[PDB]
């Protein structure tokens, strides 16, 4: 399902359809001796979690069997096992070692705090405690700064939060929210933008700006741009992604401006006639016609139903308007 | 052919008919089939053993099976082959115990489990309540099978994409009166004349109050607009003849401590129904 | 775009195989409905302007606010603009009932539609009664005889109707 | 795809228009048709292994230099002549495809676009392909109609490679 | 929506398990359960108007000084927004007895209900003796039989404990 | 998510209708042939460990380059999450056959799916193989047709809930494509 | 133990909530349901010194290897613990019936067992052809009822799917 209409809701189908449906609450101080199907459950849960629904195989989990028998007596939940199951090799291999800092910086505030960065100062504070103590405080300052247990109750699981208001955060977390948690049939190895390699939100999540948000399960779902600079300072190279600004002359002239996301781009399929082409299917020089699928353009409002006839017609779908 | 009965059973192309366990041998054409098996390959010397699949194992044959059954006579030849096994001759149940091989007529050494009373001939089960029988003369065994021997060899060339997998086809479910009201909105409104506003629904009761504003179908009337200058006097009229009545004598059904009133004020609007009309009574000037 | 013989050649090159005996014979089937497939078409778009106008008539009767100065079609580019939607889904609807797959009128009408109108605020669940007024006004149009020979069209009324609910869900 | 149901789809959608009898005539002369394309596809498509195994054959015997040749290009070796009767099966299957759907639209997309570059890139001739497509256009065992729409698009290839 | 489908598969979901034979033992119970419920949401169904309406004037015949100036029975558009009020919750109880749960009453109609109602100010035990009249109105063998009223009144004074 | 009778109160609660009169007997159809549908979601869950592995191994044996050195499913750890991927694909379905609606297989599997396949490499047409080796199992435990088992089932028709659950099979290989 | 009574209190603590409506219908398919499969635990209870005894020389039939020295089916004494370890699967599929779910076999039959079975060089493959095989020497109207068996398969399946 998608959509905001037709069920008065509109964040289940944006992809948090499974993660607002549980507790995972763990009601008992201690795991009773002679059953283990109700607390391998909530295992299995803060593994889901924690490690943003990756695949531990068996032999991975069994190097993990201590912390998971400290938790069933004498460790909480919370703390002291999403800060031991942290502190693993399973845990560092894919969420630290693979990544810059700035990387490993906002994995950490998905899996253990349920949000993203707000600005440079959440990345700033953080990286303070790894350049003078080193990795085992780096993760404990996610754990006992202020926020922790102020927002969970040291029983429960962790949960997202990063797109509630009641997390208060700015409103270009919440664009970035969802570009971090992709539905419940995703990971951090099975994003685009972070492939368990990448810095996810990079220039982004630094300079606070919003993105548009695509809902998983769309028509254009599969949209992903690079990064370049444009300016003659920084070395930069132009006509790669459109603007995010639309400045002079053409901002009002036809009307308010829009910018429109575009993903698949085939050779297959430009002309008014419902079939390929036959013959030579590139000219000299060898180049498709479009160099690149998954355009932009910035369009005024007296040119944006040509526009949408021009796309659709040529092959490609449209992932995202955005008023300008 | 003949009646089955004739000649008691005791005929062999009979005696399947009377053991009624396997009747889609003669309702289909596979008994000269497996007639022209042991003519194919000499069985009719050396003792066997068939495993006959029963019926229901024929009806749990499956449609891009059964049609690739059809339309390759040689593919309905060698499953029929398939069964006819010549490893240890007239062999009973409890000489196919353990786990080992068994050789067919066409095929090849089929694999069999067989684990005391369940005993499996490879994608088939040997029901053991009626397979011990066993022909003196023309000398086999025969067993019953809930499922047909299908070795994986043969049905590499079926699938089910090619077509058989099963769809229903979703029906609508309008009701006649429910359109030929319909009908009337598909004209244009020069020649449709009132029956071009046939497509408003009926709105709930508080749809038509004063935050919403619903419009009724009556407006798109004339009869909305019914207001002349003339007007009946009602006092040259014989005494007796001018006759009204109310529509409660009550207090509180003429009007509530709210004001949800259906009889006085602007709340007649409100009415669960009276949002459309019968306009379709007329004509369509 | 592809059509539903296009959409079973399709489906069979990407297996690498001939055509079965049993898809043949069900293509001779839809080869046999044909002329009654070319009537709803016919019938449709015969009384196009006629099916928009008067159920859009029949729209603003039920949902007055929406021609009430700050309603989403007070103007007159705003209510043609307005008119001009409901005959663009009626168009892919017919295109997609002459063709028995509803691959045109997705790819060329439906994908986007939701994101545009969320991005100017026209309000969805107005757009779904229009549509799902256009639907019932054609297929009551649909089943009626008007010069056609007698006989049975419920199997292409359930297909008619399932792209007018089809465009109905992808805007609400 | 190039079909006579979404060539007409395509032609007023590209005006912007609704289906007039124009177009409501160009898919009738389809459906007309469409009772000889089906017969042609049903027997060519149960003869699929005899017109295989025979054009293959075919073109080793008017060009024996491919069974005898070194190099990859030529059937020489049991892999060189496995990806032989592959593609005879590809050029053949394309055929059913077109008469099932009714037009030159499946072996538009999937065969005849990029054709001369990847006969020129891996050295293959078109001379090969030719006569082993004379031999289905003379081996089918069609008669009549059914014959006709065999043939036109049997007809349809060998113009491309030539 | 709460149900007893969408229970049993969210507790099977959690455990990421396939649906055992405790999960299909529930639905039986739906099975078991659904002839009364279901007669229960067609007479409502049929005789809405006069059930809403019987009731709208419940509240008003206890609470009279809604009409005093500024209050929630001023004029005729707030008397009309309380009855489509009281005709949107007795529809979200047709919606109970078909699912089969308190799934459409929890998400349309009790949850955010407490910060409108003080916000705008509506007394919340007006929005409850309509209710509470609709509860003792019914007669267990006249309107409907005796486990279809079970269960339409088991609705019913959910939605009065969760408004209290 | 939403079951079958949830399905008609958010259509119904779109145009603040009552459900009742034509609507309750689609509903009442439900209840009627619920024996069935509860009969038949057994038939797969009973059956699930074999028919996960032999639809993995039926793709790879038709198209064993998967196995190489460069192909998807080569190492261990890599075929033993192509098992994990289809065994959670399996289990979705059999929810959407319990409910009726296919909406708890949409809300969580297929939306986002697409773009989980393109960021981790996986073939589109690899794994829409495998899911139609599983749609042909799972219409043979449904109507009994299966060459390997033989279920006990009482007797009647049940076409219909093999081409419901075909229909479920066919938005898996839709979403990915 | 997950029965029909857990998931719905359970479910019910997981947010916060009174038993509902939605939660007396899935008690009342434990009621219907009880009758099929509290007299084919009557039947294992009476029967089961035969059952294990016919599924114990059916998995020694299959793999005839396990008598070889060296092997898992040496002595005696390793013959003794098969009949034993095949006696608890059964009386944790009796255990099963009675409490209306995979709850007993889910905690101390197979949570830890392919651990158990993989260090102490056990074949898993033999553990399942002896369950397998109880669920193929049974027809439905001569050992038990017709819903009796239809919940004694139910179990052994999910028995066989655990250990495969
Ligand atoms: C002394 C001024 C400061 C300064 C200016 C500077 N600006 C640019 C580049 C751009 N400026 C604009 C802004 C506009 N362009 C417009 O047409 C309009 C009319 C509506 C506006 C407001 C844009 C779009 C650019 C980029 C395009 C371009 O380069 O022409 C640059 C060049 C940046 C570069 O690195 O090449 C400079 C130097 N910079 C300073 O240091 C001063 C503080
Ligand atoms: C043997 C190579 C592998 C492979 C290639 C493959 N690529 C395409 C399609 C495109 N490739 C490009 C890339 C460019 N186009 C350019 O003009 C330039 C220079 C600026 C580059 C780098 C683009 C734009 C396309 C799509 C448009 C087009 O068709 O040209 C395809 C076709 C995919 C399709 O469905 O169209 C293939 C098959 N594929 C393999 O399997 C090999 C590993
Ligand atoms: C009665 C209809 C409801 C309604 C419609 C409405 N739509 C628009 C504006 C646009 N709609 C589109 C969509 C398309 N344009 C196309 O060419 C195609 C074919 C592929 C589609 C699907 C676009 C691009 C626009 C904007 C451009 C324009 O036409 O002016 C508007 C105008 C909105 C505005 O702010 O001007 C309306 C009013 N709105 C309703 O209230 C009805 C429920
Ligand atoms: C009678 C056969 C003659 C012959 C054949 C031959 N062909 C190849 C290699 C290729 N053929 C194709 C053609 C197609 N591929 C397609 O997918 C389609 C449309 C469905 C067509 C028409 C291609 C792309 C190749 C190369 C890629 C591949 O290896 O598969 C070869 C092998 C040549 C090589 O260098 O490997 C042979 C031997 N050659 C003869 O000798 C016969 C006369
Ligand atoms: C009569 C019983 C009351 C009374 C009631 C009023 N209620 C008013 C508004 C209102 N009611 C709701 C809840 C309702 N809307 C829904 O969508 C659903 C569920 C689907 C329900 C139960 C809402 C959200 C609102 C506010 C929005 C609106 O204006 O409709 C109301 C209007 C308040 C106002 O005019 O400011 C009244 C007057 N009035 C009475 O006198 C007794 C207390
Ligand atoms: C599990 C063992 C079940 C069972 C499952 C069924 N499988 C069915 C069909 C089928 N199986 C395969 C894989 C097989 N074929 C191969 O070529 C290879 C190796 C490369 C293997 C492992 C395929 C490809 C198919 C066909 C899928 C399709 O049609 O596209 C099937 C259908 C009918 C039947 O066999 O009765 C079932 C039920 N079958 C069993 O007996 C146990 C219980
Ligand atoms: C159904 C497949 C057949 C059929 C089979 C026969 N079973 C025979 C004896 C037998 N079977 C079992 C196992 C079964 N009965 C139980 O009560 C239970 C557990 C509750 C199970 C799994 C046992 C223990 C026995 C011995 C006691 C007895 O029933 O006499 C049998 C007699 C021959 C034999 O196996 O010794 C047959 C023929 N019977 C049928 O009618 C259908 C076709
Ligand atoms: C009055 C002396 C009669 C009588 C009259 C009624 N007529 C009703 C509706 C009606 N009347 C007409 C004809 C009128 N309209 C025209 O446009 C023209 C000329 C071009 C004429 C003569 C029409 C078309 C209609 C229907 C449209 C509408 O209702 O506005 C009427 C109401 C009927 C009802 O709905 O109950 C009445 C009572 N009836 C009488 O008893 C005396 C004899
Ligand atoms: C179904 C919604 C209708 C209905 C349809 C039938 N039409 C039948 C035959 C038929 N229709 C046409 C017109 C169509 N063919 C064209 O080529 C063109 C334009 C290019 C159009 C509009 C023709 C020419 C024919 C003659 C073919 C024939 O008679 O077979 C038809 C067959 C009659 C029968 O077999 O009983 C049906 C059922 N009829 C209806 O009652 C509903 C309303
Ligand atoms: C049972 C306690 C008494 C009894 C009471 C009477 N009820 C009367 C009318 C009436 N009752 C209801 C509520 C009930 N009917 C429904 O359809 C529904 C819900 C769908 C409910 C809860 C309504 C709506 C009405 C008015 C319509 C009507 O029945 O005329 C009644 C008549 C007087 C009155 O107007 O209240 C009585 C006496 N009747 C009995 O026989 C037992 C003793
Ligand atoms: C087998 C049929 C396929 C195939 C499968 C692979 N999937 C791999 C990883 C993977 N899959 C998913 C989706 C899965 N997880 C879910 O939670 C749900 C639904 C709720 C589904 C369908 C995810 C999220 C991942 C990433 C796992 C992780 O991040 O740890 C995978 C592993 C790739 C790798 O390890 O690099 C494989 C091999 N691949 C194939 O070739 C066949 C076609
Ligand atoms: C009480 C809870 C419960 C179970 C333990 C299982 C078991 C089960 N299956 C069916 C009953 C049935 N199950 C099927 C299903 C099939 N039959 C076939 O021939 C096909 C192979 C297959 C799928 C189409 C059919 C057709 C019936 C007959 C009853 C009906 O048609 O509704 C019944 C009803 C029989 C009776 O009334 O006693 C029960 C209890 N299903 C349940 O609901
Ligand atoms: C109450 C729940 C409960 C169970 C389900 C079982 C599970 C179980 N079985 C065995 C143990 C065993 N299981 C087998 C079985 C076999 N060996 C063979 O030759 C065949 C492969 C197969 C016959 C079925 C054997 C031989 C042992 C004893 C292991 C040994 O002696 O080394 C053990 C180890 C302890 C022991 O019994 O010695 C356990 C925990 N036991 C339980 O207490």
């Amino acid at each position: 399902r998608l959509g905001t209409v037709s069920g008065n809701s509109s964040l289940d189908k944006l992809g948090l359809d499974k993660f607002l449906s549980e507790s995972n609450r763990a009601y008992t101080p201690r795991a009773q001796p002679g059953f283990s199907s109700e607390y391998e459950q909530i295992i299995s849960a803060t593994y889901k979690q924690l490690f943003g629904n990756a695949y531990i195989m068996d032999s991975e989990r069994a190097e993990m069997a201590k912390q998971e028998s400290m938790f069933r007596d004498g460790q909480l939940t919370l703390k002291d096992f999403c800060r031991a199951l942290a502190k693993t090799e399973q845990y560092k291999k894919r969420f630290f070692d693979s990544r810059p800092l700035y990387g490993a910086i906002e994995l950490n505030f998905k899996n253990i705090l349920g949000r993203t960065p707000d600005g440079l100062e959440h990345y700033r504070a953080k990286s303070a405690v790894y350049d003078t103590k080193g990795y085992e405080a780096f993760v404990d300052a996610f754990f006992d700064d202020g926020e922790y247990d102020e927002v969970y109750d040291d029983y429960t699981v962790p949960f997202y939060r990063g797109y509630k208001t009641e997390a208060n955060l700015s409103m270009a977390a919440f664009t970035h929210f969802f570009r971090m948690v992709r539905g419940s049939s995703t990971s951090d190895k099975a994003n685009p933008n972070s492939m368990q390699k990448d810095i996810p939100l990079n220039y982004y999540g630094i300079t606070k700006t919003p993105l548009a948000v695509i809902a998983p399960g769309a028509a254009g779902t599969a949209y992903t741009e690079s990064f370049a600079g444009t300016g003659s300072w920084q070395s930069g190279r132009a006509g790669l992604n459109a603007a995010r600004v639309a400045l002079g002359v053409p901002a009002t002239a036809n009307g308010k401006s829009f910018r429109v996301e575009v993903t698949g781009y085939t050779q297959p399929g430009f002309g008014i006639t419902a079939g390929t082409a036959v013959g030579k299917l590139y000219k000299a020089n060898k180049l498709s016609r479009y160099p690149r699928s998954n355009k932009s353009y910035v369009v005024g409002f007296d040119e944006l139903t040509p526009l949408y006839q021009r796309i659709t017609k040529n092959g490609g779908t449209i992932a995202s308007i955005t008023p300008l | 052919a003949a009646k089955p009965y004739e000649s008691g059973y005791i005929a062999e192309d009979d005696f399947w008919r009377g053991r009624g366990i396997a009747a889609w041998v003669y309702a289909t054409g596979a008994n000269k089939v497996i007639a022209q098996i042991v003519k194919d390959f000499n069985l009719t010397d050396k003792k066997f053993m068939v495993f006959i699949p029963n019926d229901g194992a024929f009806a749990r044959l499956s449609p891009q099976l059964r049609k690739a059954m059809m339309e390759d006579s040689r593919l309905v030849y060698d499953m029929l082959a398939g069964h006819i096994f010549t490893s240890k001759g007239s062999a009973m149940l409890k000489d196919l115990q353990g786990a080992g091989y068994l050789q067919p007529a066409y095929g090849e050494a089929i694999g069999y489990v067989g684990t005391g009373r369940v005993i499996k001939i490879g994608n088939a089960q040997v029901i053991p309540e009626s397979s011990d029988i066993l022909r003196k003369n023309l000398g086999f065994s025969a067993h019953t099978l809930d499922t047909f021997i299908v070795p994986k060899a043969l049905t590499k060339k079926v699938s089910i994409e090619a077509g058989f997998s099963p769809v229903t086809p979703a029906k609508y479910v309008s009701t006649t009166k429910a359109d030929l009201r319909y009908v009337g909105a598909t004209k244009p409104a020069a020649v449709g004349g009132r029956r071009a506003m046939n497509l408003m629904k009926q709105q709930p009761f508080w749809m038509y109050g004063p935050p919403y504003n619903a419009v009724t179908q009556d407006e798109y009337e004339p009869i909305s607009a019914a207001a002349p200058k003339a007007f009946v006097d009602y006092q040259i009229f014989a005494p007796g003849t001018v006759k009204v009545s109310p529509d409660s004598v009550n207090a509180n059904e003429l009007n509530p401590v709210s004001g949800m009133s259906k009889y006085i004020g602007k709340t007649q609007k409100l009415v669960g129904d009276q949002g459309i009309s019968d306009r379709s009574d007329k004509l369509p000037m | 775009m592809l059509d539903a013989f296009a959409k079973v050649v399709a489906q069979a090159d990407a297996r690498g195989e001939f055509l079965s005996n049993t898809q043949i014979d069900a293509l001779s089937k839809m080869v046999k409905e044909g002329n009654q497939r070319l009537d709803i078409v016919n019938k449709v778009t015969s009384n196009a302007s006629a099916i928009v106008t008067n159920s859009a008539r029949a729209l603003f009767a039920e949902q007055p606010q929406l021609i009430q100065p700050g309603g989403n079609a007070y103007t007159s580019r705003r209510m043609a603009a307005c008119l001009r939607d409901m005959e663009i889904v009626l168009r892919y609807v017919s295109y997609a009932m002459i063709a028995g797959d509803s691959s045109v009128l997705d790819d060329r009408c439906l994908n986007g539609l939701r994101e545009t109108y969320q991005a100017l605020g026209t309000p969805g669940s107005s757009v779904a009664v229009a549509i799902q007024k256009m639907k019932d006004a054609s297929v009551a149009l649909a089943n009626d005889t008007t010069g056609t020979p007698i006989g049975d069209c419920s199997s292409l009324v359930a297909e008619l109707a399932g792209y007018f609910d089809r465009a109905a869900v992808s805007v609400v | 795809m190039k079909t006579p149901i979404t060539e007409a789809i395509a032609t007023a959608d590209n005006q912007g228009r609704f289906l007039s009898n124009t177009e409501l005539q160009a898919v009738n002369g389809r459906y007309q048709r469409a009772t000889a394309s089906l017969t042609a596809a049903k027997a060519l498509t149960g003869s699929a292994q005899r017109l295989i195994t025979g054009a293959a054959q075919a073109v080793y015997n008017k060009f024996p230099y491919t069974t005898q040749m070194p190099g990859p290009a030529y059937a020489s070796s049991a892999i060189g002549k496995a990806k032989c009767a592959r593609d005879i099966g590809y050029y053949l299957r394309m055929v059913t495809y077109c008469l099932v759907v009714g037009g030159t639209g499946p072996m538009d997309e999937y065969l005849v676009a990029g054709l001369e570059e990847i006969n020129r890139s891996f050295d293959l001739s078109p001379s090969w392909y030719i006569e082993a497509l004379q031999y289905i256009k003379n081996s089918h065992g069609l008669s009549g109609q059914v014959a006709n729409e065999a043939n036109a698009y049997i007809d349809y290839a060998i113009n491309t490679l030539s | 929506m709460k149900s007893v489908i969408t229970t049993v598969v969210s507790a099977a979901d959690a455990a990421g398990r396939f649906p055992s034979n405790s999960d299909l033992e529930s639905i039986q119970g739906n099975i078991q359960r659904s002839a009364a419920r279901l007669e229960a949401a067609e007479k409502l169904a049929g005789n809405h108007e006069a059930v809403v309406k019987e009731a709208g004037d419940a509240c008003f015949a206890k609470y009279a000084y809604l009409k005093n100036p500024g209050e929630a029975g001023e004029n005729q558009e707030k008397i009309n927004k309380c009855y489509r009020d009281v005709d949107h919750y007795m529809r979200l109880v047709n919606y109970c007895l078909v699912v089969g749960g308190t799934g459409p009453l929890d998400e349309w109609g009790i949850a955010g209900a407490r910060e409108v109602y003080r916000t705008l100010n509506l007394p919340t035990s007006a929005y409850v003796a309509s209710i509470a009249y609709t509860r003792d109105r019914l007669c267990v063998p006249r309107d409907m039989s005796a486990q279809a009223g079970v269960e339409f009144s088991a609705y019913l004074d959910y939605l009065i404990n969760a408004l209290s | 998510m939403l079951d079958a009778f949830s399905r008609v109160v958010v259509n119904s609660d779109a145009k603040a209708a009552y459900v009742g009169g034509s609507d309750l007997q689609a509903l009442k159809s439900f209840i009627a042939d619920g024996n069935k549908r509860l009969d038949a979601v057994n038939s797969i869950v009973s059956n699930a460990s074999c028919m996960v592995s032999d639809a993995v191994s039926g793709m790879i044996c038709e198209n064993p380059g998967l196995i190489s050195p460069g192909g998807n499913c080569y190492t261990n750890r890599r075929m033993a999450a192509c098992l994990r991927d289809g065994e959670i694909i399996l289990r979705y379905v059999s929810y959407a056959l319990l409910a009726g609606d296919a909406s708890v297989l949409e809300d969580r599997c297929l939306n986002g799916l697409k773009e989980t396949y393109i960021a981790l490499g996986v073939p589109t047409n690899s794994s829409i193989r495998a899911v139609s080796i599983m749609k042909a199992q799972a219409v043979a435990f449904i109507t009994n047709t299966a060459t390997e088992r033989k279920m006990s089932f009482a007797a009647g028709d049940c076409t219909s809930l093999a081409s419901e659950v075909a229909s479920y099979f066919d938005r898996v290989g839709a979403a990915i494509s």
